[PDB]
RNA sequence: CGACUCUCGGCAACGGAUAUCUCGGCUCUCGCAUCGAUGAAGAACGUAGCGAAAUGCGAUACCUGGUGUGAAUUGCAGAA
RNA sequence: ACCAAGUGUUGGAUUGUUCACCCACCAAUAGGGAACGUGAGCUGGGUUUAGACCGUCGUGAGACAGGUUAGUUUUACCCU
RNA sequence: AAAGCGUGGCCUAUCGAUCCUUUAGAUCUUCGGAGUUUGAAGCUAGAGGUGUCAGAAAAGUUACCACAGGGAUUACUGGC
RNA sequence: GGGCGGAAGACAUUGUCAGGUGGGGAGUUUGGCUGGGGCGGCCAAUCUGUUAAAAGAUAACGCAGGUGUCCUAAGAUGAGC
RNA sequence: UCUUAAGGUAGCCAAAUGCCUCGUCAUCUAAUUAGUGACGCGCAUGAAUGAAUUAACGAGAUUCCCACUGUCCCUGUCUACUAUCCAGCGAAACCACAGCCAAGGGAACGGGCUUGGCGGAAUCAGCGGGGAAAGAAGACCCUGUUGAGCUUGACUCUAGUCCGACUUUGUGAAAUGA
RNA sequence: UAGGAGGGCGCGGCGGCCGAUGCAAAACCCGGGGCGCGAGCCCGGGCGGAGCGGCCGUCGGUGCAGAUCUUGGUGGUAGUAGCAAAUAUUCAAAUGAGAACUUUGAAGGCCGAAGAGGAGAAAGGUUCCAUGUGAACGGCACUUGCACAUGGGUAAGCCGAUCCUAAGGGAAGGGGUAACCCCGGCAGAUAGCGCGAUCACGCGCAUCCCCGAAAGGGAAUCGGGUUAAGAUUUCCCGAGCC
RNA sequence: AAACUUUAAAUAGGUAGGAUGGCGCGGCUGCUUCGGUGAGCCGUGCCAUGGAAUCGGGUGCUCCAAGUGGGCCAUUUUUGGUAAGCAGAACUGGCGAUGCGGGAUGAACCGGAAGCCGGGUUACGGUGCCCAACUGCGCGCUAACCUAGAACCCACAAAGG
RNA sequence: UCGUUCGUCUGACUUGGGUAUAGGGGCGAAAGACUAAUCGAACCAUCUAGUAGCUGGUUCCCUCCGAAGUUUCCCUCAGGA
RNA sequence: GGCCGGUACCCGCGCGCCGAAAGGCGUGCCCCUCGGGGCACUGCGCUGCAACGCCCUGCGGGCUCUCCAUCCGACCCGUCUUGAAACACGGACCAAGGAGUCUGACAUGCGUGCGAGUCGACGGGUUCUGAAACCUGGGAUGCGCAAGGAAGCUGACGAGCGGGAGGCCCUCACGGGCCGCACCGCUGGCCGACCCUGAUCUUCUGUGAAGGGUUCGAGUUGGAGCACGCCUGUCGGGACCC
RNA sequence: CUAGUAACGGCGAGCGAACCGGGAGCAGCCCAGCUUGAGAAUCGGGCGGCUGUGCCGUCCGAAUUGUAGUCUGGAGAGGCGUCCUCAGCGACGGACCGGGCCCAAGUCCCCUGGAAAGGGGCGCCUGGGAGGGUGAGAGCCCCGUCCGGCCCGGACCCUGUCGCCCCACGAGGCGCCGUCAACGAGUCGGGUUGUUUGGGAAUGCAGCCCAAAUCGGGCGGUAGACUCCGUCCAAGGCUAAAUACAGGCGAGAGACCGAUAGCGAACAAGUACCGCGAGGGAAAGAUGAAAAGGACUUUGAAAAGAGAGUCAAAGAGUGCUUGAAAUUGCCGGGAGGGAAGCGGAUGGGGGCCGGCGAUGCGCCCCGGC
């Protein structure tokens, strides 16, 4: 929107904003992270601490899909059940979730429980999170 | 550069702006496509617009192998085990793959009822006027067909969400599960070296 | 009162701004696939009653023929 | 030493020289300034581009506040 | 004997990033089909050095010279 | 006599790599501060005293000097002197 | 006597080569930083980096002498073409605004400011004091992490050339070798 | 001041709203009247002769005094600098609107023949010749012209080119080359075969094709006439030659 | 006696002047002690005339970003230099960035800082003319035959008569 | 370019036409001379709107707020963070 | 004596009489004791100061317009600079053109929509002025929803305190008490790298009751994010223009 | 989308893909080799004929150093077997392609005007109010536009139906069998060199050297040896669609430019002109509705002038719509002793301003509305 750029009130200013001793010369630091190590050594040290050097070891040809594990908490397991279902209970009849059947992979533990009884059905979950699941009085499923 | 920001990286170091690919075109490759496939409708008829039949195959790679989807085509066991000849399947609308593998007997159950779905609902016009060959079907059918248009096989992407309710045992609380995935690393990793004194074993012993 | 210089106004010059246009340009989108030894693209010279250029044409030379249309071409003259 | 800048303060050998120094006359051959007065006033000897020689220096290209020789000096008609 | 004193030199100077190489440490992690097993790659902590010492890998000449600038800066008058 | 006539001859030569030489030629560099620049110095890392105006900070190619080391003791501690 | 690879030999000289330097002596002059001849502790001469000579020659540099003369004392006069005036024709450079001075202050040399002097229409021909006059983004000097020509003991390369193996490359004989 | 922000003014489109205009729109002009601190705005008068404006939202190639700015136009300079080499013109008459500059006659001079004379090569291209002519142009002028307009004009067996080779160039097979291109002696059934023959066959084939000189080499012409303009030798007359 | 010092200022430097204070009671500790011995903390309950003068809403908190990184001048302290309208420092102020009155004239000297106006009064500086305001009222000194002399900075004059 | 004055003029002489050598190349009795008014590397087009810490310019009004020439680091000192 | 102002309240006026109008006129208590003085109860309404002039289409009145005169002030702009009127550069004049833009990434701020989600941006369907509009997918596309490790890997077991806007209870109220958001400060728990620790169980190398740490994290104990739009800023691009 | 990611990089400046997943579009084929041997069953050419893009006859020739047929790893050759499957031309069309024609309604009345296409009145069409022309803003004046109608000519090899012809002992599918089972060489592969890449003990490619195999070969993104595992079969060839498209031709649009803009060029523009050349490269649009483009008279050598004539208008007069500024001439006015202009004051002249400045309101008395 040119009408409210800041160039049109500066009409009939020499300068257009940028000084009359220090002008708006072409490149006067240099083109881009030009000088990272030189001129702009404290600027790349302050705000970018790590920029420079080499750390950790390589991994020729790594792909994402190996490296997939979509994660949910414990205290997410209850919006995963219809309320229907989550009435039909008994003190030990429990809803079990598949949480694979909502796109996760392993269960953490975050979080709080109630007290209904729950079984979760994972591929993956952590200490805590099977910790707590018991603690409710429910159990966990190993699944692939 | 200056305050606080991100570090730049733009590529805009060559000469990009002879190779800018702006999309103006676009509403028109819409009414090209839609005229191609109207106009191949027509050519077609009453052959489906979909295409020839699709098996389903499950998706490669960890992130996608729970899910289901098309592939090329059924194999020769799948072939043959619904009594399709291997010569006559694209000419009556079966995609056919000489490369694809039966691994796992499901899929391969899966896709041989395919065919007998598709063979149920499929109809077959003579190749001349009156002379019924194998494989033809009667007049009434032949009038009663037309071209159907869309997914007339679709394919369920994967397993439908059930939370269904048991009862908690106590067999069930008393399973570890964490720790069975411990100790299942556990043997993963000392697979070598228990094979290794394993090995040495009738080496030496 | 005058001459000269400067200046204000009216009129007249000089010049081509402004306004109003536009058979041109620019941009986007679509369809199609068609040069040449059977001599192409390009170059040259000619060619009209009165023509230099452009446009057209080739000693059949601003055209011959067929077909469609249906009474003009036009700056002047003439067969009509 | 005073008052006093009214008048005057030259011809030549050698040197591009300012400076100098001799010859000679003279009453005297005082000292200075004016963008170190004065190049759209001259001149161009020197210095101060490009050619070239010598000496010293430098491995060399070349250097020389060393010596040498040859090397373009534009315009007024405006205002004062 | 003990309280205590001792984390170099009685105190104030005496020293060095990334990348790379090299060493030490774990009965460590990886080489992505699984293993054995050389090799390589990492983690932590040192050393090999940047003296222009917050750390480019670097000889001249130009009188045959060029360009962007500078009166922030010399060579002449003027000024203190 | 199925040798045109001679000379060399599996060495020359060619092709591909390897080492050496290579201002013949290509590309490039040839710090900074600085009472102009150059030459000199280092006031570029760096300590003590002073300048420094009795808190701290404080300049100059300011002043008088120093530094790139040395030490199994010249480190530690105890005792005696 | 120290030293060197050798210690500048024959010659030549204040030379186009000598700082000092206008060297010292003589000659030329009335008077010579000039010239020529000598002298040689030669800043910093010297032998094909050629040394020393040298007749003839030279639009080459330098000194002197006779003749000649407006070069000069010291200017005057004459001719042609201009300039000048007229008819016709008719540009350009340059141009913030302009256009009389003295002193002061001021970016330290004003046309304008301050304070004084003054100051009267309109015109013609000249002149070179000023306009720090015109011409040209100083060529000297410095700066720039701008160049380029040239050089080399700069860094990094490279054509060429030399050298070896393999290939082309077959045949068979001996001697030391394994 | 450098710099930042807010609120406005102005220009041109687009979506909407509200309107003016042949009873005179836009643009432009004015010693016309006013409004606003200002950017600007409103009205009057004139000129013009067919388009235009305000408000809300939105958008942009949107505001000039400078850049030795770009293009165009215009001044002062200024009726000024200037029109000065190659010795030089004068008198009558004709012509004509108009004569220093055209034409004829007379006189006085110059080039002085290594020419200011007579002819060509290169280069030009109609400038050649006649008739006519308003402007422009011929740095004064012109009746005039190398200008403008309309016509006309270049005649070859014998002059040339054309033929031959020079230095040199191009080139087929072959060699190189990623290819464009680069190599001619490298020697290949080298291009071409030539000659006698036809009524067919014979012989021979050697250093080899093409281009390259209007001054080199070279079949053959002379004299006399003729036009406004062609010819000395192209046309005519005569006489020859290859 | 800058690189000597016993002594030792003026100016300037630091801290404090309550509600973020104090006490009693009963608890915690793995710290400390011979030890409830302490150190600290926790919970409760009480008190605390606001604890010098003056003045006054706060960068108090946070974000995004511009320009600048040639300075120069004056009084004072101060280094090099014979000195300089020179070079380099310390504190404050000014100019730069700012007009206005005075110093004839001037970037930083004196006064003073500002919307457009009416009236009044002042500051610095002045009151013979230029030039608004007395040739005002007093007292002395000076007589220049050198341009007497006459404006903070400031546009000099010294030793000596 | 012009005037006067000069150098050479049977020779390493003057000259026309033809032909050969083309840009880091030619050609040079050598001056970095000449190669179409261009030469210490011609000319033409393109890469190319090459880069510039350097010079010049940078277009309407009012109202409000309002600086810095200092620190540290940088082949950093006309620059930048 | 000068400047301003002219009254909607402050003053002032009517409500009773006298008086042209100033102004006066009543009663009672206190005081001196002349003059007279001081206080008293107070109510309803109302509420822009005047008197005369001058001119009235005129030779009048005023004017922001034009010219001229006079007094005071007053150097030429733009620019770089400590400093420009400068003997610093650019500018003879006029008209027209003429310079911070477009795009990609990111950031803060602000607006809009939805919200543990949020985007329909590649496609498909449909759409008769529309290359528009409208529908559809996503059960996992991007970003967010979880982090620490080089990696193998493991992955938040539920917080107190001080001050706090605001609300509520109590008091005649000043004061008190209760709960306390955001934000600031303080101390912790948990996840993870590193270290330390080890009951029990177990597939003998795994698990982890308890207990930890002057260590490290862009962590958690607050779900706030995603999409679009605009200014500004940094960067890449011709990149404000030459 | 992955993804500014893994990687690459004086690990600096910077650079930078692929797999998976989601869409558009989908389609697979054919050779060589052991396999005619009672038989080259194949192919070209001349000539002749016909139904003529071909088929037939015949004569020459190619080819056995190999044409045809089979076969291509998914296989295949064989063997057996109930079985299951196969030939073409007509006729009319539908679609797509080009072209020519035909198609609504006012020019009714008054006014202004040169001109009515403007205003007012009265009407009409509209599946047509897109656009243009015609003397000023026209739905109805004209061409067109909407709805469609018609006539002519193509290419087509796509399918829609009626007609006759009836596919086979050949081949193919399918059921079993296990005997066979052939599969591309200076090539692969390895070394080394150079280049290239994100490809890192080497991503592709190329030179040279070495140089294969057939329980064998190529891969599984860190070089190496062994055991296992997943995977594919190079060294021969063809293959639509989805994609690209500053040129060509033919269209349609636009929040674009409006003659110094837009392409360099709106115009006899790649023109004039320049340069030996390669190359460089402009300027320049607008009378009027209609030429009605100014007869004639008079002065002049002429160009022209003065009268006149045309026109709504020429003062719109062939570079002619409008017609700014700089700068210039004439007429009128004003002022001036080496600048002028400028800011504040006011005085004199001008020039201009009647919304420049009022004559109305309340009581009243009639005399009518
Ligand atoms: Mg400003
Ligand atoms: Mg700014
Ligand atoms: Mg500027
Ligand atoms: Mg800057
Ligand atoms: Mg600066
Ligand atoms: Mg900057
Ligand atoms: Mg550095
Ligand atoms: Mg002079
Ligand atoms: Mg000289
Ligand atoms: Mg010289
Ligand atoms: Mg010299
Ligand atoms: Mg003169
Ligand atoms: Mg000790
Ligand atoms: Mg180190
Ligand atoms: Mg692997
Ligand atoms: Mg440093
Ligand atoms: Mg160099
Ligand atoms: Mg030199
Ligand atoms: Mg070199
Ligand atoms: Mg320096
Ligand atoms: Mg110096
Ligand atoms: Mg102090
Ligand atoms: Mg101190
Ligand atoms: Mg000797
Ligand atoms: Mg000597
Ligand atoms: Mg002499
Ligand atoms: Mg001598
Ligand atoms: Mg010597
Ligand atoms: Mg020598
Ligand atoms: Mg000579
Ligand atoms: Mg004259
Ligand atoms: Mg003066
Ligand atoms: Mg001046
Ligand atoms: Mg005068
Ligand atoms: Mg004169
Ligand atoms: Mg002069
Ligand atoms: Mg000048
Ligand atoms: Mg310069
Ligand atoms: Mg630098
Ligand atoms: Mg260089
Ligand atoms: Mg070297
Ligand atoms: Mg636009
Ligand atoms: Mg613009
Ligand atoms: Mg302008
Ligand atoms: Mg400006
Ligand atoms: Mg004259
Ligand atoms: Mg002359
Ligand atoms: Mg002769
Ligand atoms: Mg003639
Ligand atoms: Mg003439
Ligand atoms: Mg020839
Ligand atoms: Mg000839
Ligand atoms: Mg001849
Ligand atoms: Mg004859
Ligand atoms: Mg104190
Ligand atoms: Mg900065
Ligand atoms: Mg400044
Ligand atoms: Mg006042
Ligand atoms: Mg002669
Ligand atoms: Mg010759
Ligand atoms: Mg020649
Ligand atoms: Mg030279
Ligand atoms: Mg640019
Ligand atoms: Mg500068
Ligand atoms: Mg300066
Ligand atoms: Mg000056
Ligand atoms: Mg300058
Ligand atoms: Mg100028
Ligand atoms: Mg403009
Ligand atoms: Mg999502
Ligand atoms: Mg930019
Ligand atoms: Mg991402
Ligand atoms: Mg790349
Ligand atoms: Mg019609
Ligand atoms: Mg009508
Ligand atoms: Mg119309
Ligand atoms: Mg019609
Ligand atoms: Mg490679
Ligand atoms: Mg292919
Ligand atoms: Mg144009
Ligand atoms: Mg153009
Ligand atoms: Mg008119
Ligand atoms: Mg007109
Ligand atoms: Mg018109
Ligand atoms: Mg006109
Ligand atoms: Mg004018």
């Amino acid at each position: 929107t040119t009408r409210f750029k800041k160039n049109r009130k500066k009409r009939g200013h020499v300068s257009a904003g940028h000084g009359r001793v220090g002008k708006h010369r072409k490149h006067p630091g240099g083109r881009g992270n030009a000088g990272g190590m030189h001129h702009h050594r404290i600027l790349f040290d302050k705000y970018h601490p790590g920029y420079f050097g080499k750390v950790g070891m390589r991994y020729f040809h790594k792909l994402s899909n190996r490296f997939y594990t979509p994660t949910v908490n414990v205290e997410r397991l209850w919006s995963m059940v219809p309320s229907d279902k989550a009435a039909e209970a008994g003190g030990d009849k429990a809803p079990v979730v598949d949480v694979s059947q909502f796109g996760y992979f392993k269960v953490l533990g975050k979080g709080m429980l109630p007290e209904k009884p729950i079984v979760v059905k994972a591929k993956l979950i952590s200490k805590i999170a099977e910790k707590k699941i018991k603690a409710a009085g429910g159990a966990v499923v190993l699944v692939a | 550069v200056k305050h606080n920001n991100v570090i730049p990286n733009g590529h805009f170091k060559k000469h990009w702006q002879n190779y800018v690919k702006t999309w103006f075109n676009q509403p028109a490759r819409k009414q090209r496509r839609r005229i191609a496939r109207q106009k191949k409708a027509v050519k077609i008829f009453p052959r489906p617009t979909s295409g020839p039949l699709r098996p389903i195959v499950q998706c490669q790679t960890r992130k996608y192998n729970m899910k289901a989807r098309a592939g090329r085509g059924f194999t020769l066991e799948e072939l043959k085990s619904a009594g399709i000849p291997k010569k006559l399947a694209p000419t009556i609308g079966i995609s056919v793959d000489h490369r694809r593998k039966n691994r796992s007997l499901e899929g391969m159950q899966s896709n041989i009822q395919r065919l007998k779905t598709y063979k149920a609902k499929l109809v077959i016009f003579p190749r001349r006027a009156r002379k019924v060959k194998a494989g033809d079907s009667t007049p009434e059918e032949l009038a009663n067909a037309t071209q159907v248009q869309g997914d007339y096989m679709p394919i369920a992407r994967g397993e439908k969400r059930s939370v269904e309710v048991v009862k908690v045992t106590e067999e069930m609380k008393e399973f570890k599960a964490y720790g069975k995935l411990r100790v299942e690393r556990m043997n993963q990793r000392q697979l070598g070296a228990r094979q290794k004194k394993a090995a040495e074993a009738e080496k030496e012993e």
